């Protein structure tokens, strides 16, 4: 790969501002990351229906 | 007793026991060797000295050729 | 020499009424209660606030060396054995080595043993420990100085 | 910062009018109108010099 | 001469005498690890909410955050001694330090309009004196601090400049809106929102 | 933006074991190993038979991560970065891809220098709380052997035509086939895969600790090496930082103590702040489980 | 009621000069009331006779629409900007421009002079202000932080002493210093496209279409509101008897009391013979150095030149 | 008082080692490593108006005479210049010592004597009128500090044979020896009333010494303590208040000294110099401070 930029997208976040911060403690939360199921899942099914 | 612990640079000329009484309270323990010292960068404190030239290099050269020098700190 | 119960503060945020422990220390108690009704404390700043730690009080000069007493500038110690540092409310006098003490209190917010270890327990607050926990949460800087001024307004020995 | 010389001159003398307009019509429009509607405001005025120029 | 609970502390304020760990709030001894930028309040009036609006500015900064900055003040009646420039003297001195900061920055902007023209001289060597904050010892040799003569690197005269400036980055966050203080905001009707 | 600030910020080890140091600044000599801004190199002679070393980063980098400028190591420990973000938390993430770490850098240069200058400023909250297993295995004494001049690599053709003259040691170097071998700059410098803090990782973890509560609810502590020599009146005095104490029981001929508490979280608190720490009247005093 | 306003006379035209074919943009007063400057969008700066109304020299050498035109007090000066990207400097001595202010990247559209220090500070579309050496033609400072184009600016010699309204309808006090901003006012609701400054009070006003609103100048604090003038304003200025003048894109223009802020004229003035009815609006006005003239710069393309009243009381509210 | 106090005062180019205030108290004299002598005013706005030229080496010692007439300067390139205090002219230029003149004083109220002494051994007195040593006293050891009493028939010496003497004018004979000083003594200074005399010495321990023609024989009167002395070796000079009242010592750690003469208590001890201090002055009217330091600059506190 002969590029400047480009692989900096999936390696990390690209421009990445953290979110500010205040008044509630948001540390012990965190999201729960998205079923593979890569084994009926399709490139159309990612996009959804145009 | 009646001057403020740090500003810097006092216009009218204090006494000895305005500016050199000690500061009250227990030290706060929130804080390590780094944050309570006396620093002005990150790593310490740097003032601009005026050591003439031929006493300070004859004593970095008594260090370099034998291994012993006399002190330059100021009050230790 | 006589002994009066609780003191009355009246700061910025509120009103703390100090429960001062004349059997364990009465000669600070005396001091303080004295210097209280004299009018020495009207007008003067909480001038060290340490989140978590204390709240030091009582400078005319507003400095945090400043101060004197009814006795002069010092007077030795009263480190009981029986009076020991924990939790939030507890009065104390302020030192500044061996037994040098001005006219400087401060109110713990928590347990502690480097200062039973090493300073006099005057008394402890009774009525107002949550204008002392609001007191605690006032915006400081570098070297625990507020920002705005959170001071005294007027003292009564009462009881 | 290029120079407006003199290839540069009707070009610039377009691209200042045109955000001239854009001010005006921000700064015309009342309290709680959509601000949308800048694009179709400037066709307007591509419009009306065309047929100026063509009476 | 009970403590056991937060209850018996009447309106709180721990007994130094009890020899137990009683705390009256809770002043807990393993108060995790929140990043929540804690509760501040001011001298006697409410708490400040204005934490959320400074956060990447300082504690000089003026922003305003409140309803009561957009209340109108008075007719201030006459030739008041508040709305007064401050004194001639000392907008002269204003004056006199800002052109002596401004002519500075002009001397370094105007020294690449001839970068060699009586090409340059330097050796003012100096010394300074620095204290470590390290000490514990074994690091001077045994000393608190450690004097340093510095001395500038003396410049080639025929050397051309040595890196890429060329490079180019997208604009950075810019500081951290301010509060937007405006009216109630008139009511729009359909009528007029169609016309 | 260029860096230009004067007097670096350097350790001890580093600086030099003369308190009389000359030095040359040249104003924007070469570009950082990390930032790649130029920015103002420092170059001194720690004493006699040393390298020449100078600073390898920007104060702007070093003020992101609280390092020397040259051996890339905490101010205040002298300890790789992964040791220390490994005796804390993580959270800087700083950028490694191109264009996300010069936005990453230019953001943080503004960030500084719309501050004091004095502050590790992201580094500082989590810098109040320390002491963790870091400090016993924080070096005591500096590592001279650092500043020292490279192998002569004629001398390893055998072919060194300077002989005693050459300025460059005739030892040997390291053998390739080791993991203490290939370290980055980069991987120093960011905390990752660095070999030298995985070695003092496995160190620290094999440090005699805390073990737990095998048996539910005993907070019976096992007091060994306790000393004939200090009283129980003092006990209570350094015991009663952490809640209700039970009953303790003094054994002075076996030199043991049994303590009880009352939740085996306080006992567990205890174990924590007492084990392999706790010197009380300069004599060390050990604790145990059963 | 609760202020009493001073009384001050009714405003009258007098005079209407003609003569520049395209709009004027900018209007200003030499310090000794011998003539004054306009620029316009004919590219022209004419110098005009300020007693007889006769023009006494026209000067070429702009590319695009003069926006700003400002006077020296200290040196024998005359500053003008335009759409051209450029700030230029005229030597009145010579009738000819001796230097050119360059790095601007779009149409500048204001400037005003420092009183004390030789520097000249001027606006443009690239939301940004700049801050020049007036003898080494260099950027000192880019004061950058609007986010839409910047209209206006004002400067001092006390605190704050760079002053600027902008499109994005926030107003920014600077620190001529640093270079960095002070105070941000977001008190507005449409973009700031005025702001003056008060000669003796301590306070300035600025205007938006919405309303007028008045400020002390240390930290901004919000003295009052001024409203009832709803146009697009372009200018404001100030005499030093206290008369406040807001004149907008509809040709209309309100005569103001300061202090109490009360409206006592307002002046819907007709247009040129060969001009639209569309074509009414002020972009620019000034007071002499008498202060008993009122020079308009039209969108009919023409000046107007306004005097007091002589017949007293006919008025109070 | 003067002005707004502190004034600090530059100028000067390399270390300045002395410094005096004019006997009427309305102008300064400062001198150092420069090779150079400035006059500079008490009041007003403090400017130059005089720079007076006229040596090859480093101006060690500045004195006055009791008048404000005769400037009389101690240089390092074995001579000793005397000058008018107006009008700036090279008045008496006096060369006898084979080595450099560390310190030099004029005899106040008697006819005109100054005397001197060097790094070769020397002592020497000079009659101004006469080109020419007046009496030459070889101690043996190199010589830093010299003054006279009152009456002008002693001369009180310190060199760095930890040991002040005093010499007899009359008898040319080793009168005195006052031993207390472990280290070289670098500095003396006689008092208004020539009772006592003040003596700085590199042992870090500054000592008042009562002369007297009456003595308790064991003269260790008052011994002040804080003064700090380094690897610099610098000549550190000592002075007294025009009451007596106040104490002066210059310090190797930037820190002006200035103690009470009955409590012994340091009274002030003033910061605000970058390089160790050389020499620290009172204005002869008025509480004011001519401070001198190797920072190159001056400073005038006002008490
Ligand atoms: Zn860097
Ligand atoms: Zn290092
Ligand atoms: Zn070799």
């Amino acid at each position: 790969r002969k590029r400047k930029r480009g692989v900096d997208y999936n390696a990390e976040i690209p421009f990445e501002k953290k979110p500010a911060l205040g008044f509630y403690d948001t540390s012990e939360e965190n999201y729960q990351a998205l079923d593979a199921d890569f084994r009926k899942l399709r490139q159309q099914d990612l996009d959804g229906e145009l | 007793v009646h001057l403020d612990p740090a500003v810097k640079e006092v216009q009218y000329n204090p006494t000895y026991e305005t500016m050199f009484a000690p500061e009250f309270g227990p030290e706060n323990p929130f804080r390590t060797q780094q944050m309570a010292a006396p620093r002005n960068m990150l790593s310490g404190y740097a003032e601009p000295a005026h050591i003439n030239d031929f006493m300070f290099e004859q004593q970095r050269r008594t260090f370099a050729t034998y291994g012993y020098a006399l002190d330059p700190s100021l009050d230790n | 020499s006589w002994q009066p119960p609780n003191v009355y503060l009246e700061t910025s945020m509120g009103i703390i009424v100090l429960e001062l422990y004349w059997k364990h220390a009465p000669k600070t108690c005396k001091n303080f209660a004295e210097l209280a009704r004299r009018g020495y404390y009207n007008g003067t700043k909480f001038h060290r606030i340490i989140k978590d730690f204390m709240i030091q009080g009582g400078d005319p000069t507003g400095t945090g060396r400043g101060g004197a007493s009814i006795y002069g500038k010092q007077f030795e110690d009263e480190l009981h054995p029986d009076l020991k540092f924990t939790g939030a409310g507890i009065l104390a006098m302020a030192n500044a080595g061996p037994d040098t003490n001005g006219s400087q209190f401060f109110v713990t917010l928590a347990p502690t043993q480097w200062l039973d270890g090493k300073h006099t327990i005057f008394g402890r607050v009774c009525q107002g420990i949550g204008m002392v926990n609001r007191v605690g949460m006032v915006e400081t800087n570098s070297q625990d100085r507020p920002v705005d001024d959170v001071k005294i307004i007027k003292a009564y020995p009462s009881g | 910062a290029k120079t407006v010389t003199k290839q540069r001159v009707e070009s610039h003398f377009d691209l200042e009018l045109r955000a001239a307009v854009m001010h005006d019509i921000l700064d015309m429009m009342p309290e709680g109108i959509k601000q949308n509607k800048a694009r179709t405001i400037l066709q307007h005025l591509s419009e009306a010099w065309r047929c100026w120029k063509a009476n | 001469w009970i403590p056991r609970l937060l209850e018996d502390f009447g309106d709180g304020g721990a007994f130094p005498e009890i020899h137990v760990a009683q705390y009256p709030l809770d002043m807990g001894r393993k108060k995790k690890m929140s990043n929540a930028l804690a509760i501040q309040v001011d001298s006697e009036g409410k708490i400040k909410y204005d934490a959320i609006a400074r956060q990447g500015q300082s504690k000089d900064k003026v922003i305003y955050s409140k309803y009561t900055d957009l209340v109108p003040k008075e007719v201030m009646n006459a030739d008041d001694p508040d709305l007064q420039r401050p004194d001639e003297e000392a907008i002269k001195e204003i004056t006199e330090k800002t052109r002596v900061a401004l002519e500075k920055s002009v001397s370094q902007k105007v020294a690449a309009a001839m970068p060699v023209r009586a090409a340059d001289k330097l050796a003012p060597a100096q010394y300074i004196r620095y204290t470590p904050s390290q000490q514990g010892v074994a690091f001077n040799s045994g000393a608190k601090q450690r004097v340093i003569r510095m001395v500038e690197m003396q410049k080639d005269p025929m050397e051309p400049p040595r890196f890429k400036i060329n490079k180019k980055i997208p604009r950075g966050p810019p500081s951290p809106p301010a509060p937007v203080m405006h009216s109630p905001s008139r009511k729009m009707t359909v009528k007029e929102q169609q016309e | 933006n260029w860096e230009d600030a004067d007097f670096p910020i350097l350790c001890q080890t580093c600086l030099g074991e003369n308190p009389y140091i000359r030095m040359t600044k040249e104003k924007y000599g070469k570009e950082c190993k990390i930032c790649a801004r130029p920015f103002t190199v420092f170059r001194w002679c720690p004493g006699v038979r040393m390298r020449f070393k100078k600073t390898e980063v920007c104060q702007t980098c070093s003020k992101l991560k609280n390092v020397c400028q040259t051996c890339l190591l905490d101010l205040e420990y002298g300890l790789p970065i992964q040791v220390r973000d490994a005796g804390l938390s993580f959270k800087d993430d700083m950028p490694k891809s191109d264009v996300n770490k010069e936005y990453y850098t230019q953001n943080m240069e503004r960030e500084i220098s719309n501050s004091d200058g004095t502050r590790p400023v992201g580094m500082l909250g989590k810098a109040t709380s320390t002491s963790d297993m870091l400090l016993k295995l924080a070096r005591t004494t500096p590592y001279y052997k650092r500043n020292r001049p490279h192998i002569c690599s004629f001398w390893v053709k055998g072919e060194c035509k300077r002989g005693e003259e050459c300025p460059y040691r005739h030892e040997k170097p390291t053998d390739p086939d080791d993991p203490l071998a290939d370290q980055n700059i980069k991987d120093r410098y960011y905390g990752i895969n660095d070999p030298v803090a995985d070695k003092l990782l496995k160190r620290a973890s094999t440090m005699p600790r805390l073990d737990p509560p095998e048996d539910k609810t005993i907070t019976t502590l096992y007091v060994g090496g306790l000393g004939d020599t200090i009283t129980e009146t003092d006990l209570r005095n350094h015991f009663y930082q952490f809640g209700e104490i039970r009953t303790i029981t003094v054994v002075q001929r076996q030199q043991c103590a049994f303590i009880q508490f009352a939740t085996r979280q306080a006992a567990e608190v205890a174990a924590e702040k007492s084990f392999n720490k706790l010197i009380v009247n300069g004599r060390r005093l050990n604790v145990k489980w059963g | 009621t609760m202020p009493k306003p001073q009384w001050h006379p009714p405003w009258k035209l007098y005079r209407v000069i003609s003569g520049h074919l395209g709009w004027v943009r900018c209007i200003a007063v030499e310090p000794g009331n011998q003539w004054f400057v306009t620029g316009s969008a004919d590219r022209t700066i004419k110098i005009w006779d300020l007693a007889s109304g006769k023009l006494k020299l026209s000067l070429t050498g702009h590319i695009s629409t003069v926006r700003g035109v400002i006077v020296s007090t200290r040196s024998p000066y005359l500053f003008s900007c335009g759409e051209d990207k450029q700030v230029k400097c005229w030597d009145l001595e010579y009738n000819k421009v001796i230097r050119h202010y360059h790095g601007h990247l779009s149409a500048v559209y204001g400037l005003d002079l420092h009183p004390t220090i030789d520097v000249l500070v001027t606006c443009s579309r690239d939301s940004t202000a700049r801050i020049w050496d007036v003898r080494t033609k260099a950027s000192v400072h880019t004061l950058s932080g609007h986010t839409n184009a910047v209209a206006t600016v004002r400067c001092q010699a006390a605190e704050p002493q760079i002053i600027t309204g902008s499109h994005d309808t926030t107003i920014r006090l600077w620190d001529l210093v640093a270079g960095k901003t002070r105070v941000t006012l977001t008190n507005h609701k449409k973009s700031v496209r005025a702001v003056v400054l008060h000669p003796r009070h301590y306070t300035f006003a600025s205007g938006s279409p919405d309303n007028i609103k008045q400020w002390k100048f240390p930290d901004g604090s919000f003295i009052q509101n001024l409203s009832g003038h709803n146009a697009i304003i372009n200018t404001l200025t100030v005499n030093s008897d206290g008369v406040l003048v807001s004149g907008a894109d509809n040709g209309t223009m309100h005569l103001w009391d300061w202090r109490t802020g009360y409206n006592f004229q307002r002046v819907h003035a007709a247009v040129q013979p060969g001009s639209l009815d569309s074509e009414s609006g002020i972009f620019a006005c000034a007071f002499d150095q008498s202060e008993s003239r009122l020079l308009t710069a039209e969108a009919d393309k023409t000046i107007k030149v306004y005097r007091e009243d002589d017949t007293a009381t006919e008025e109070t509210h | 008082s003067l002005q707004a106090p502190i004034m600090l005062l530059s100028g000067h180019e390399g270390e300045v080692y002395c410094c005096k205030f004019h006997p009427n108290g309305s102008t300064l004299a400062s001198a150092g490593f420069d090779r150079l002598i400035l006059l500079w005013n008490v009041y007003g706005d403090c400017d130059n108006y005089a720079t007076l030229k006229g040596h090859s080496g480093a101006v060690m010692e500045l004195h006055y005479n009791t008048d404000g007439s005769m400037l009389f300067s101690a240089s390092t390139d074995k001579t000793v210049a005397v000058w008018d205090s107006e009008t700036g002219e090279r008045v008496k230029r006096l060369k006898g010592h084979t080595s450099f003149v560390n310190s030099c004083y004029p005899a106040r109220r008697g006819p005109q004597l100054v005397c001197t002494g060097s790094d070769d051994g020397t002592v020497k007195l000079w009659d101004i009128r006469k080109k020419a040593a007046i009496q030459t006293f070889q101690n043996t050891y190199q010589v830093l500090a010299v003054t006279f009493n009152d009456t002008s028939d002693q001369i009180i010496s310190g060199g760095i044979d930890n040991d002040i003497k005093v010499w007899d004018l009359r008898q040319n004979k080793l009168t005195y020896t006052m031993r207390g000083h472990a280290d070289s003594v670098t500095g003396l200074s006689l008092s208004s009333e020539g009772s006592y005399l003040l003596s700085n010495a590199m042992d870090n321990t500054v000592r008042v010494w009562d002369v007297r023609p009456f003595a308790p024989k064991e003269r260790c009167v008052k011994i002040f303590q804080g003064n700090v002395h380094n690897f610099e070796k610098n000549l550190l000079r000592c002075s007294w208040s025009p009451d007596g009242s106040k104490i002066a010592a210059g310090s190797a750690d930037r820190f002006v000294y200035v103690w009470d003469t009955t409590s012994r208590r340091i009274l002030y001890k003033l910061p605000g110099h970058a390089g160790s201090i050389n020499e620290v002055a009172f204005h002869p009217d008025e509480p004011i401070i001519i401070s001198a330091s190797s920072d190159k600059r001056l400073y005038m506190g006002e008490i």
